[PDB]
C-alpha cells in the first residue's frame, strides 16, 4: 500500500496570507500510461462531505477559486493557498487514487490568527 | 460511410431473364394469339412463369386499314389533311420509346410515361398478385413506383415489338422505420493540433423487418415521402435488433457501436429531419438565425443542435443552410460528450472502420508495453 | 445537476447489519463506479470499496474482505452499500463517491469528483 | 407523428415516426406493340400531304429498323 | 479525398418551405387576385415572406374563350383546321411539364425551358432584389442557373397550377480562385516492394471567402466558365488563409498540410489545367507526344510535368491522356521531393486522413521504444 | 490571364487566375398556369377535326389528373 | 475499392481543342466552303488537323426559298395549311437541339439522336480513318457509341450553326478480358467480437493489352454486351501480367496481392456472371432457392458458391438477389480459407490499402517486440 | 463461351470468356447546320396560318438566340 | 482428402544412397513445409529435418548436417528426401510430415497434423 | 535442445477407466507471441503412422474422440482418456514443435489389463 | 545548383568579435540545419555547432559556450558565426556545412553533404 | 564524447594500388532505429573545403568515383581506394554524427611514392 503523510497536523494563516500543506507518499504515485501523478487535494467542512480540489499533479476542478493551487512531483506534492480567507477555513486531505486501496492523508486544519 | 459493406446484385437480373425467355421459338407467337382479341392477358411461358401482358399500342391496325386503303394508287393524293395529323400523332409515341432506347442502351430508368402511361400502370398494379394493402400503397406514390422500376427493350419479331418492365414489389410495409445522424464530436481544447475526434459510422435508415433491422447506410437511395420511406433491401445489411440500442446507450454490452476517429476538427452542420446539428470548433462562427428577428443564437464550441421551430437558417463559417420547417417535436437530451472521456496521449486516431470494441482493444493494445 | 443522494442516518445494536443507498443523478450511472468512503468522528477518511456500475466488479478493503457486500441497481440508479456485525467501531458517517470511467479503458479520471451528502449510522445500546 | 431526439454525449440526432416501405421482391411484366410490315408506298406523286405521310412513314420505318439494331 | 469531411444539407428545404405556405388556405386565392390583371407581381403569404409570382401560360382563357364558343352543340363540326393545330402547341408545353414531374417525383434539376423559358428566367434575374453585378453575372452563364436551380412542384388547386422554382443566390463573387491538382509522390527504388510514398489529399478547389478560404474537395461539383468558377458552398469547407501556405512551404508551421500515404506506387497522370502532371513508376513506359512531331518526351521514373504549349497528349502505360489547350503560362519550381527525406524503415504507410505533423507523431511514437 | 506553377519537391499544380462565383444563398419563386376546369364537350358526330380536339382535351385532363396525383 | 489509384483527365479535352479552332477567324468560311455543294467532306484547320464535317440540315434553302416566296406581302395569307406543318417539322429538330444544349451546358452526353442520326453516325463510322475490324465492332453496338460519345457545342455564326462531335476509338479489340468478384472471408467463431476478415480489394475487369493487364475497378463503368465488354482506359491502370497469378496462388511470390482487413463479419452476396458469392456469418439465415422447388438449399457459416443452373433466386437475412441466367459453365475449386492461417491475436486489422507482403510485415512488426 | 471459376480459398469468383473493346482514343468532327439570317415577316393580317407561321419563327429566332448566348 | 503418399520400401547396402519420396495431395503443397521423422524398430520416433515448399528453405538435424538433402517439386508437389553413407543403424520407417504454413507470418501452428504412411528402408548384406 | 520425458514408460488401464501420462520438457514451450505452448500428444498403432490427438495446450484435433483431453502447462503437460476402450490401445508421445529440433518423447504404451 | 556562399576574409586584433556569414542556393534553406566546422592552419576540422534554419534551435560546443553565437534569417537565407573575445588561437577557416532535414524526425542524415567555400580568419596585431 | 582515431596519420601509396584507412571510435556509432552506422568519410584538398565521399556505413555520395568503398561496422570502419590516381592525393577525415559533438578524425595524408 502506499501510505501518505501531510505537514503540518495543524496550520495557523492569518487573513490574506498564503498557506502550504505538504504531502509525501511512501510510493510514486506517477501513472506512466499517460505520464499523470495521481494525487488529489480535498477540503471538508463541518457537516458537508469532501469537495475536490484538486486533480492529477496540479490541475484545478472546474468552479473552484484560482487561489487554490497544487505542484511537486515524484515523492512531494505542495497545496498552496494564495491568499488564506474566512471561508477557506476547512480541514485538507490529501489522496492517491494511483493504485488501490485509496489512502487518504491524515488531514490538515487550517485557522485563522 | 458504411456503404463499402454491402454486396452486390444485379438489379435487371429478373428482368432480362424473361427477356431472353422472349428469345426462344414459340413465345412470341403465344403472346400474339393471347392477346389476339384483348389488350390484357396472362400468359405462360416455356419455363411456366406466368406474366401479364398488355397491348398498349396497335400501329399495324391503323397502319393497314385506316392509311393504304384511303389513298389511291395512281397519282395518290389523300382528301383529307387531318388523317396525317393523326398518323403523326398515333406514331409518335413510338418514335419517343425508340429515342429513349437508343439514348439507354436498351434499358431505361425510371420508367417514362411513353413506355407505360399512368392508367397502363395503375392497371398493371390492379392486376398483379399482390395483397389490397401493396395495391393501396403503390396506386399511390406512382411517381415512386416509376423511379423503381426498369424497362428492358427485349425483342421486335413477327410484327411485335415487345419489352419488359420490371415493377418494385414491397413485401414490408407499415414496420417502424427511423433515421440516425451524425456529426463529429471533438475535444475543443485552444491548441489547433491538440484536438482528438469521434463520430458515430452508423448514419442512415434503420427499419424493422422480420424481427431484424434492414440497415440502408446510403440515405439518398432511400426516397421519403410524408412519413413513408420508400427504400431498396439491395443496398442494405441485416443487423439484430440491439442495434437500437447504441442510440441510448453508445457503451451498451449488447451491441458494439461503430465509430470512427480522427485528429480532424472541422466546423459543419447536418441538417436533420426536425432541425440541425451544429459542430462548431475553432475560430469559425456558427450562428442561428431567423427570417424575422435576424440571428437568434450564437453556438459555442462542440456539438448543438436546434431544431425548426423558430430557427430558419444556420450559418457555419462561409456556408448557410436552410432548416427544413417538416412540423414535428424536438427533444434534448443533455449528456456529457464521451469524447472527454478517451485520453488524447493514448487515443486511437485514423481509425475508420472501427466501434467502441475496437477502439478499446486499441488502446488496451497500447498499454501493453508500459 | 450531477449529484448523489443518500438515506437517512441509522440506528443499530451490536451484531446487526445496516444498508445504505445512494441514488445518482445527472449524469449516466452506468458509465462509471462508485466508491464508499467512512469517517469516523474526529478521525480522517477511510476507503471500503469500489463497485462498478457497468458490470457489478466488487474490490473490496482487505479488512472489510468478506463483511461488507456492495450492489448496483441500474434500473433505479442506486448502489447499495451493505456491513455485518456491527460493533462500536462501527458508527462513523459514510459517504458514495462517484469513481473512475469504466466504459473506457485508460479513461481520464480526476479522482472522487462527486461526493453524496452522508449517511449517519450510530452503533450504540 | 414524426419526432426527433438529439443526444449531445454522441452528437446524435434520431428521427422517428415513419411507415416502412420496403422494395423486396421484382415482378416482371411484357408490354408489346403491333406493328406493320408495310414498305413505303410505291405511289409518286406532287401532292404535299402524300409527302408528308411518306415522310412520317420513313420516320416510322427508322425507328423499327433502330429498334432491330438494338435487339440484334 | 476530402469529401467525407463535408456537413450535410437539404437544397430544396428552402423551396419546400414556400411549397408547404402554398397548402394553406387563401395563399392560392391571393396569389390569383395578384395575377388577375397581370402575368407579373410580388405577393406576400401568411408568414410575411415576399415572392415574385408570374403567369407564364393561361390555358384557361384559350379554352373558355377560343375553343368552346367555336364548337356547334348540335353535330359539331369545327370551321377550321388550324384551330386544333393551335391547341396541340399551346397544351405541349403542359403536357412536357407534366412529363418531367413525373420523371422526377415532383423535384426537378436542372430546370428546363419547358419549366421555365429563357425570356422568363431573365425577367425573373432582372426583378430579383440583387445588385447590378450579380445581375449582370447570372444574366450571363444562364446555362449555369438553370444547372444549379431546382424546380418543386407544389400546388394544383382552383384551376391554379402552381409549382415553386429555386434560384442560386451569388453573394460572394470575383474574388481570387484557384485549383490544386495533386498526384503522388514515391520513391524510385529498384525493388518491387521497397517503395514508399505520399500523396496531398487537400486537391481541390479553393476561393478567397470574407477572410476566409472556401475549400471545395470535389472539384467536379464546381463548374468552370472561361476563368469564372461557380461553385456551391453547401460542399465546402471554411479554412483558415494559411492554408495557402501549404503550396509554397508543405512543411510550413502556420498551418499543417494534409497527406496521406501508402506503399502502392503506379503510374498515372492528372491533367491540370495548363499541363499535365506524370507519375511514372516501375516498368511503365511514359512519353508526352505532339500531333506534329510524334513523340517529344520520355518521362523517367518519378513525378514530372509537361506544359501544353508543344504538347497535345500524354500517354502513360496503355493510356492516353489529351491535354487542355487553353492558353496560359507555366512554371516549373525545381525542388527535391519530400518522399527523399522519410526513412523507408520508419515510415508510416496505409495513412489516409493524416498530416505532416501527425505523420511526424506517429514517427515519433516508433520511436517511443529503441 | 489563367497561369500554373508546378511544384516538385510535392508533385503539385496550382492553377490561378480564376474568378469567383460561389453560390451562397437561394431564392425563391412561385410560377403559375391558369387552368380550365371544363370537362370533354357532350357533342357527338363524325368529323374528324372534333375528334382530334377530344383526344387534345383527353391528353390535357390526363395531364391534370396526373398533376392532381403528384400533389396529393 | 481501388478507384481512388485513378489519375485524373479530361475527357471533352480533344473535342474542346478543335471547338477554339472553330472560333479562329477564317475556319467557318472554309467549313461552308468546302460544304457548298456537298453533305460531307474532309477539312483541314489552321493548325493542319483533317476533320470530317456533315451538314446535317439545311434550314436557310426551305426557310427562304419554300417559305418567304410563297407567303404574299400585301395581306399575307398562305394558300396551303401543309406548309405550316412542314415548317413545324423542320425546325422542330433545331429546337430539340436546342434544348438539350441550355439543359447540359454545351456539353452533351450520351449524344442523343436529335444531334446525329443513327444514319449519320454510321455514314460518319463509315468515312472514319480505322480498320474494317473496328468499323465492324462500332457499326454494331451503335448504342455503346452513342454513350461513350460527347456533343460539345462550339460557334453559331455566318449563317452557320456548328458543334462538335467527339466519338470513341477502340485501338485494342478481341484481347482477352476477364472479371474478379471478391467477398469477405472471415473466421465463423462463435463469439461476436472474436472474428477476423479479410477481403480482396481487387475486384473488377481485368483486360490483356500490349502484353500487361489493364485494370478497371470501377466495373459499373464497363458496358457488357454479350461477351463483348466496352471499358474507356481513362478509368484503368497498367498492371503486370503477373497480377492474374493471384487467381491461382494469392501467395504466389511474382505479384503481391492487394488485400484488406477488417473485424467486421457481416452476410452479402455477390452477383457474379454465372452465379452467386454468399458470405453468412453470425444468426444471419442464408439460403438458395429454385422457382419450382422453392429453397434448394441453405449455407452454413462461411463463404459459398453457387452457380445458376438450378438456382434462380439467394436469400440473405432480409436481402433476395435474383440470380443473372446468363449460360455458362461453373467450377468450384475446393481449398482450405486463407484467413484460418492467419492468428486472431496479431491479426492487423482496419487497413484498407494493404496487400498481403504488408500484412505480413505489420505482423512482423508486432512481433519486433516479444 | 463464358466460364466461371470460384475460389473457396479467397471466397473470389472469376468469369472468363469475354473479348475485349478498350476505348483508346478519340475522333473528332464536325456537325454543321446552315441558318437563316431572315427576321419576322412585317406582313400583317387576319389569317391564323401566317399566325402559326410567325410563332414558328419565333420559336426558330428564340432558339437561335439561345444557342448565341450558349456560345457567347 | 488431405493426404499423403511415400514410397514402396528399400533394401540398400552400406555405403549406398537412398532416395524417398512423399507426393502430397488435397492441398497446396506449395502453403506448407514438409518434415522427415525416422522411426528405428523398437524405438521412438526421431527428426531429421524440414524443408519448405514454398522457398526451398531447409533446416536439417544436427546429426545429420552435411548427410541428407531434401529438395521440393512444385510441378508434382512432390518432397524427396536423400540419405548417403547408410549403415547398419539406418534401417528403419520413415515418415513424411506436414508442417507449419511458411505462406503467412506467425500462423497457426497445430504441429505435424499429416503424415504419410511410411517407408521402411532396410540396409543389411 | 528441449529433451522431454514421459511417465510411465509403459501403462495397464482397465476398460473403460481414466489413463494418466506425463510430459514433462527441461525448458518452457510457451510462445510468447501468442501465449500459447506448443507440446503435441500423437498415438502410433502398430503398421500405421502417428496421428495428430493434441496438439497447443489442450485443443483436440477435428474428428478426435472427446474421451482424450491434454492439461497443464509451463513445464508439466498431462494427457488423459476419460475410459480406456479396446481401439485405444497405441503407443503414445508427446513431441514439442516451439523450436527445432522438433524432440519426440520417450513413448508410453497403453495395455488393458 | 546547391551551394553555399560565405563572405570574405577578415583580419581582427584581439578582445574584438568577428562575424562570417553563408548564404544558401538551390535549396530550401529552412528545411536544413547549418553547422560551423574550425581549422586551424596544419590541424583537423573542429566542430563548434549547429544551429536549426526551421525554428532557430541552436546546440553549441562545451568549448564555444557562452562565446559563439548564431542566427538564422530566413528572408535572405543566411545563417551567420559570430565569435567574442578572439585571440591568437582564433586563427583559422571557417566553413559552414548542410546539416540533416530540420522538418522530417528521423529523417535520412548523409552527414554534413554541402560545404561552404571557406572563410579565413587571422587574429594578429 | 566519442574520440575518433585514424590510421596511419601518413599514407604513401603507388600509382594505381590500393589505400586503406582505418577509423575506431571509443563509442559504437550505430543508430539503433534504423540500423544505421552514423560515420561520414570525407577528403579535403589545399585551399578547397571538404567533400562528403561515404555516408552511413558503406553508401557512396553521388558523383563519387567508384574506386572509393567503406566497410566495417561496429567500433572499426574502413576506407578503401581500389586504384590510387593523381587525383587522389588529398586528407582524409572519418566522421561521425551519431551524436553531438560532430568529432572529426586525425587526418590521413596520401601520397604517391
Amino acid at each position: 500500500d502506499i501510505q501518505l503523510t501531510q505537514s503540518p497536523d495543524s496550520l495557523a494563516v492569518s487573513l490574506g496570507e498564503r498557506a502550504t500543506i505538504n504531502c509525501k507518499s511512501s510510493q510514486s504515485v506517477l501513472y506512466r500510461p499517460n505520464n499523470k501523478n495521481f494525487l488529489a487535494w480535498y477540503q471538508q467542512k463541518p457537516g458537508q462531505p469532501p469537495k475536490l480540489l484538486i486533480y492529477w499533479a496540479s490541475t484545478r476542478q472546474s468552479g473552484v477559486p484560482d487561489r487554490f493551487s497544487g505542484s511537486g512531483s515524484g515523492t512531494d506534492f505542495t497545496l498552496t493557498i494564495s491568499s488564506l480567507q474566512a471561508e477557506d477555513v476547512a480541514v485538507y486531505y490529501c489522496q492517491q487514487y494511483h493504485t488501490t486501496p485509496l489512502t487518504f492523508g491524515g488531514g490538515t486544519k487550517v485557522d485563522i490568527k | 460511410f458504411l456503404g463499402f459493406l454491402l454486396g452486390v446484385g444485379s438489379a435487371i437480373a429478373s428482368g432480362v431473364a424473361v427477356s431472353k425467355v422472349l428469345h426462344l421459338e414459340g413465345e412470341v407467337n403465344k403472346i400474339k394469339s393471347a392477346l389476339l382479341s384483348t389488350n390484357k392477358a396472362v400468359v405462360s411461358l416455356s419455363n411456366g412463369v406466368s406474366v401479364l401482358t398488355s397491348k398498349v399500342l396497335d400501329l399495324k391496325n391503323y397502319i393497314d386499314k385506316q392509311l393504304l386503303p384511303i389513298v389511291n394508287k395512281q397519282s395518290c393524293s389523300i382528301p383529307n389533311i387531318e388523317t396525317v395529323i393523326e398518323f403523326q400523332q398515333k406514331n409518335n409515341r413510338l418514335l419517343e420509346i425508340t429515342r429513349e432506347f437508343s439514348v439507354n442502351a436498351g434499358v431505361t430508368t425510371p420508367v417514362s410515361t411513353y413506355m407505360l402511361t399512368n392508367s397502363e400502370l395503375l392497371s398493371l398494379i390492379n392486376d398483379m398478385p399482390i395483397t389490397n394493402d401493396q395495391k393501396k400503397l403503390m396506386s399511390n406514390n406512382v411517381q415512386i413506383v416509376r423511379q423503381q422500376s426498369y424497362s428492358i427493350m427485349s425483342i421486335i419479331k413477327e410484327e411485335v415489338l415487345a419489352y419488359v418492365v420490371q415493377l418494385p414489389l414491397y413485401g414490408v410495409i407499415d414496420t417502424p422505420c427511423w433515421k440516425l445522424h451524425t456529426s463529429p464530436l471533438c475535444t475543443t481544447n485552444t491548441k489547433e493540433g491538440s484536438n482528438i475526434c469521434l463520430t458515430r459510422t452508423d448514419r442512415g435508415w434503420y427499419c424493422d423487418n422480420a424481427g431484424s433491422v434492414s440497415f440502408f447506410p446510403q440515405a439518398e437511395t432511400c426516397k421519403v415521402q410524408s412519413n413513408r420511406v420508400f427504400c431498396d433491401t439491395m443496398n442494405s445489411l441485416t443487423l439484430p435488433s440491439e442495434v437500437n440500442l447504441c442510440n441510448v446507450d453508445i457503451f451498451n454490452p449488447k451491441y458494439d457501436c461503430k465509430i470512427m476517429t480522427s485528429k480532424t476538427d472541422v466546423s459543419s452542420s447536418v441538417i436533420t429531419s426536425l432541425g440541425a446539428i451544429v459542430s462548431c470548433y475553432g475560430k469559425t462562427k456558427c450562428t442561428a438565425s431567423n427570417k424575422n428577428r435576424g440571428i437568434i443564437k450564437t453556438f459555442s464550441n462542440g456539438c448543438d443542435y436546434v431544431s425548426n421551430k423558430g430557427v430558419d437558417t444556420v450559418s457555419v463559417g462561409n456556408t448557410l443552410y436552410y432548416v427544413n420547417k417538416q412540423e414535428g417535436k424536438s427533444l434534448y437530451v443533455k449528456g456529457e460528450p464521451i469524447i472527454n472521456f478517451y485520453d488524447p496521449l493514448v487515443f486511437p486516431s485514423d481509425e475508420f472502420d472501427a466501434s467502441i470494441s475496437q477502439v478499446n482493444e486499441k488502446i488496451n493494445q497500447s498499454l501493453a508495453f508500459i | 445537476q450531477v449529484q448523489l443522494v443518500q438515506s437517512g442516518g441509522e440506528v443499530k445494536k451490536p451484531g446487526a447489519s445496516v444498508k445504505v443507498s445512494c441514488k445518482a443523478s445527472g449524469y449516466t450511472f452506468t458509465y462509471y463506479g462508485i466508491s464508499w468512503v467512512r469517517q469516523a468522528p474526529g478521525q480522517g477518511l477511510e476507503w471500503m470499496g469500489w463497485i462498478s456500475a457497468y458490470n457489478g466488479n466488487t474490490n473490496y478493503e482487505q479488512k472489510f474482505q468478506g463483511r461488507v457486500t456492495m450492489t448496483t441497481d441500474t434500473s433505479t440508479g442506486t448502489a447499495y452499500m451493505e456491513l455485518r456485525s456491527l460493533t462500536s467501531d462501527d458508527t462513523a458517517v459514510y459517504y458514495c463517491a462517484r469513481d473512475r470511467i469504466v466504459v473506457v479503458t485508460a479513461a481520464n479520471y480526476y479522482g472522487l469528483d462527486v461526493w453524496g451528502q452522508g449517511t449517519t449510522v450510530t452503533v450504540s445500546s | 407523428n414524426i419526432t426527433e431526439e438529439f443526444y449531445q454525449s454522441t452528437c446524435s440526432a434520431v428521427s422517428k415516426g415513419y411507415l416502412s416501405a420496403l422494395r423486396t421482391g421484382w415482378y416482371t411484366s411484357v408490354i408489346t406493340i403491333e406493328l406493320s410490315n408495310i414498305k413505303e408506298i410505291k405511289c409518286n406523286g406532287t401532292d404535299a400531304k402524300v409527302k408528308l405521310i411518306k415522310q412520317e412513314l420513313d420516320k416510322y420505318k427508322n425507328a423499327v429498323t433502330e429498334l432491330q439494331l438494338l435487339m440484334q
